Formats: structure tokens, C-alpha cells, sequence
């Protein structure tokens, strides 16, 4: 019974910045390691920003140093600062929830919000 | 030759003496040129182990070998000292005079034999099972869960039985003997007491985990983190380990009586003689009180499980209850051997040492039920599928 709502979507100018937050209601959060997937028109979902419990940040190689992942466990949210943004950051981003349970890793999804990217 | 039938109780020059003093003696030459080559070995066992003057004490029992009456002798051998003073010993050889076989040693070999494969077995069954488990936590991220850390924790426990403690457990029952000094033996008896010890703690942290996570929103998270479950499995072979070892590196087990001091002493006696005090404490601290918070904390995980209660739900749910299996495993299978050893202690010779040794193997046996257990859960049991039948 978790609950994932991502905010911060919508137009944006080429090279703008956008900032990406998604509410987590449902575990404990702080244990949870949290992550951003986005879903490019015509392509499969790809891992772009992924934070561990302890603090430890992954990016995608296409992401790289133009994309932060950072958390707030007061608030329980995951945050993604979203840099020089480019035509092919035109997706819909997902927040990814990796609540473990008894034996397995449950992985929950948020509705996604969808993040387009004007080059005017 | 007869020389394995001297072998299998308790050297050549020995032997041809025996044989050279029944030639000569005027009272066993007429009865050994009448018996077949299996009962004249038989005389030489009874020459070597009594005496030449002592085999010819038996008057009255020779006359009835020379006269073929083997079922009368058989009653005639067992009235004498020498039958009671080792039955095992004396029964052996009445049954190869009245059968004229080696059936008496025979069937002794063979319960050797068939009964070291079921205990390699048992041995392979817990090491292949625990190894399972390790390896399937261990490479597969969707398993890592504070659960399964206290289950790896477990199944370490139970590896190093079937490792330490059941193979050189087996080898004193087969050799009747103990072929390993006394500096392991004490050492041997430590890891026995420590792992039994650290599964019952281990399984006491994993009641209480399961109950501080169906108290939490998610009603299955454990509220431990990844480095706090390390640091409680290590301070839980701390604990368990220091109320293992030092009760018995420090020599407060060893008992008062001279039985036990000539034991002690002997590197072929590896017997566990614990004093009134010792056996009593150490079942307490190390089985019996973590037994009652284990069952008292994890029925009420059970009772907030109903109280509280999709089709995600009901899976979480079998997973409290492969758990719950588990706890009752491990319960019904070591309760009667730690229930005997208050019988044992309060009143002297009223359990047997076969029934002893049997409960203490039908826990043995319980460090490898685990890892079929585990097979309830669908999230080990697709972990097995892709390391064995996958592959
Ligand atoms: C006491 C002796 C004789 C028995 C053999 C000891 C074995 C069973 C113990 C000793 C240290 C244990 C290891 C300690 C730590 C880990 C890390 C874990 O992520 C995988 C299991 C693993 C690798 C354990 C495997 C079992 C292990 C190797
Ligand atoms: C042949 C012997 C070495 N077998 C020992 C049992 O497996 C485990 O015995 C124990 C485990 C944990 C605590 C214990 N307290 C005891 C008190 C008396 C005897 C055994 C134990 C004991």
C-alpha cells in the first residue's frame, strides 16, 4: 500500500533546467534505496539516477554530470536536478521505490511524470 | 588367518603362539581337530583373550563342541565369567560356535558400513543445502533483505555442523572410539555448543525483526539497516560464543566423579560428562530461555499477522510462516535432546546412551531441513532453479 508521486514535469526550454521530486508514502523510505527511470517516444525504459539507502548515487553514462539525485528523509522524498537539458531528455521519468520486504526486494512505480524538451 | 577377527576387539608373533600353545596342550588338541576352520579360530580367540590354562577351565564346554552340540554349548558358554564380564565381546563368539559363521562380526561390519553412508549422507545433505543458500543470497540482489542476512547468519551455523562437528560427530560412533586427541575434543564439543547456541539467538533476532516490521507501514520491512544487521550477527556469536567457549575452555563443564577425570585424561574418550551445575545453566542460557522469547514474541508476530489481514499480501504472509516453520523445526527437533539432559542429570542411568546419542543426531539432522524449507518461498526457490537446474 505505498504511494509514489513524482512532480516537477513539464516544458522546458533546450539547455533550461528542471527539478524532479517524488513523494514516497507507504515503507520507511530511509532504507529504501529510491532512483529515476525515463521512457524515451519508441524506446525502452533506461536507468538515468539511482540512490542507495546509505547515500551512494548512480548515473547513466548519457546523464552523467548533468543530472544529480539527492533525497530528503525528513520529507520523504527523492529529488532529481535535471542541467543543460537536451532533445534526448525528452521522456517520461518514472520514480523507482525498492522497498525490501521478508525474502525479496519489492519494486514499487510511480504514475511517471513527463518532462518534454523544446529546442526553440 | 583369523587376524581381523582379533582386529574388531580392542601381533603376529601372538598369534602363532596361541595357536602353538593349543597344539601342544593335551586338553584343546582333541577339541580343535574337531571343529571346521571358522570355530577353531573361534578357540583361538578365547586362547588369546583368556588364557591356554583358562580355555581349559571349560571342562563341561568342550566335551559339548567335541561332541557337535552347539546349541547345548551355547547356553554352557554363557555361564561363566568370562560371559559376563564383556557381554559384546563374549556374545560374538558363542553365536560363531553355535553358527559355525562369521555372522556375529559380519553383521557388526556391515551396521558400520550401512550406517557411515546414511551419516555422509546427512553430512552432504547439510553442506550441499547450506551452500545453496549462502550462494543464492549472496549473488542475487532481490534477496537482500535483513531477513535473509539472519538466515545466512543461520545457514553458516548449520554449514560448519555438517563441516565440524557431524563428520567428526559420525566418526566416534563408527570407531566406538575417539582418534583425535584431547585438544580437539574439547575443541570440537566448543564449536558443537556454539553453533546450536548461535541458531536459537539467530532465530530470537529474527522474532523480534519480524515483529518491529509488521508494526511498521509496510508490515514486512525490517526497520534494521544493512550495516546494523552485520553488527547484531556478530555480537550474536559474541554472546553465544562466550557462553560456549568459556564455560568450557575454562574447564567449568568437567564433572567430580573418577569416571570422568579417567576421560578426561584419555585421548580415546571424548565423552561430555558435565557436572549438575553446568548442564543445567548452559541448557538454560543457551537453548531454553531464548526458546520461550522466540516462541512468545514470534505467536504474537503471528497474532498482529491475522489482526491485521490482495494477492502481494498473501505471499508476505507464507513468508512469516516459512519462518514460523523454521522456529518449529528447530524447536521439535532439539526440545527432546535439551528435555534429557535435565532428565539425565536429575536422575543417573534413567536415559539411555543410545537414546542420548540418537536425539542429539535428530538435531544434527535439523541443519539441513532448513534449506527445504526455504523452498516455500518462491523468491528461493526460483534462486535454486537458476544456480543448479538452470544453470
Ligand atoms: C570453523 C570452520 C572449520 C568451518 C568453515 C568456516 C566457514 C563455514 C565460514 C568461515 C567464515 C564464513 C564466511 C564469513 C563471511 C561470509 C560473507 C557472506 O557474504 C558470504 C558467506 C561468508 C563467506 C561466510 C561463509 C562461511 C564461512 C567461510
Ligand atoms: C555429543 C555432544 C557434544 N553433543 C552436544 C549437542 O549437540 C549440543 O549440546 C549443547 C548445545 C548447547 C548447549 C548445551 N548445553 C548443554 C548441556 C549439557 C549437554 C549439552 C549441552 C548443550
Amino acid at each position: 500500500q505505498v504511494q509514489l508521486q513524482e512532480s516537477g514535469g513539464g516544458l522546458v526550454q533546450a539547455g533550461g533546467s528542471l527539478r524532479l521530486s517524488c513523494a514516497a508514502s507507504g515503507s520507511i523510505f530511509s532504507l529504501n534505496d529510491m532512483g529515476w527511470y525515463r521512457q524515451a517516444p519508441g524506446k525502452l525504459r533506461e536507468l538515468v539516477a539511482a540512490i542507495t539507502s546509505g547515500g551512494s548515487t548512480k548515473y547513466a553514462d548519457s546523464v552523467k554530470g548533468r543530472f544529480t539525485i539527492s533525497r530528503d528523509n525528513a520529507k520523504n522524498t527523492v529529488y532529481l536536478q535535471m542541467n543543460s537539458l537536451k532533445a534526448e531528455d525528452t521522456a517520461v521519468y518514472y520514480c523507482n521505490a525498492k522497498v525490501a520486504g521478508t525474502f525479496s526486494i519489492y519494486d514499487y512505480w510511480g504514475q511517471g511524470t513527463q518532462v518534454t524538451v523544446s529546442s526553440h | 588367518n583369523i587376524f581381523e577377527m582379533l582386529r574388531i576387539d580392542e601381533f603376529n608373533q601372538d598369534v602363532d603362539a596361541a595357536v602353538r600353545g593349543i597344539l601342544r596342550n593335551a586338553k584343546l588338541k582333541p577339541v580343535y581337530d574337531s571343529l571346521d576352520a571358522v570355530r577353531r579360530a573361534a578357540l583361538i580367540n578365547m586362547v588369546f583373550q583368556m588364557g591356554e590354562t583358562g580355555v581349559a577351565g571349560f571342562t563341561n564346554s568342550l566335551r559339548m563342541l567335541q561332541q557337535k552340540r552347539w546349541d547345548e554349548a551355547a547356553v554352557n558358554l554363557a555361564k561363566s565369567r568370562w560371559y559376563n564380564q564383556t557381554p559384546n565381546r563374549a556374545k560374538r563368539v558363542i553365536t560363531t560356535f553355535r553358527t559355525g559363521t562369521w555372522d556375529a562380526y559380519a553383521a557388526d561390519e556391515v551396521w558400520v558400513v550401512g550406517m557411515g553412508i546414511v551419516m555422509s549422507l546427512i553430512v552432504l545433505a547439510i553442506v550441499f543445502g547450506n551452500v545453496l543458500v549462502i550462494t543464492a543470497i549472496a549473488k542475487f540482489e532481490r534477496l537482500q533483505t535483513v531477513t535473509n542476512y539472519f538466515i545466512t547468519s543461520l545457514a553458516c551455523a548449520d554449514l560448519v555442523m555438517g563441516l565440524a562437528v557431524v563428520p567428526f560427530g559420525a566418526a566416534h560412533i563408527l570407531t566406538k572410539t575417539w582418534t583425535f586427541g584431547n585438544f580437539w575434543c574439547e575443541f570440537w564439543t566448543s564449536i558443537d555448543v556454539l553453533c546450536v547456541t548461535a541458531s536459537i539467538e539467530t532465530l530470537c533476532v529474527i522474532a523480534v525483526d519480524r515483529y518491529f516490521a509488521i508494526t511498521s507501514p509496510f508490515k514486512y520491512q525490517s526497520l534494521l539497516t544493512k550495516n546494523k544487521a552485520r553488527v547484531i550477527i556478530l555480537m550474536v556469536w559474541i554472546v553465544s560464543g562466550l557462553t560456549s567457549f568459556l564455560p568450557i575452555q575454562m574447564h567449568w563443564y568437567r564433572a567430580t566423579h573418577q569416571e570422568a577425570i579417567n576421560c578426561y585424561a584419555e585421548e580415546t574418550c571424548c565423552d561430555f560428562f558435565t557436572n549438575q551445575a553446568y548442564a543445567i545453566a548452559s541448557s538454560i542460557v543457551s537453548f531454553y530461555v531464548p526458546l520461550v522469547i522466540m516462541v512468545f514474541v514470534y505467536s504474537r508476530v503471528f497474532q498482529e499477522a491475522k489482526r491485521q489481514l490482495d494477492k502481494f499480501a498473501l505471499k508476505e504472509h507464507k513468508a512469516l510462516k516459512t519462518l514460523g516453520i523454521i522456529m518449529g523445526t528447530f524447536t521439535l527437533c532439539w526440545l527432546p535432546f535439551f528435555i534429557v539432559n535435565i532428565v539425565h542429570v536429575i536422575q543417573d542411568n534413567l536415559i539411555r546412551k543410545e537414546v542420548y546419542i540418537l536425539l542429539n543426531w535428530i538435531g544434527y539432522v535439523n541443519s539441513g531441513f532448513n534449506p527445504l524449507i526455504y523452498c516455500r518461498s518462491p523468491d528461493f526457490r526460483i534462486a535454486f532453479q537458476e544456480l543448479l537446474c538452470l544453470r
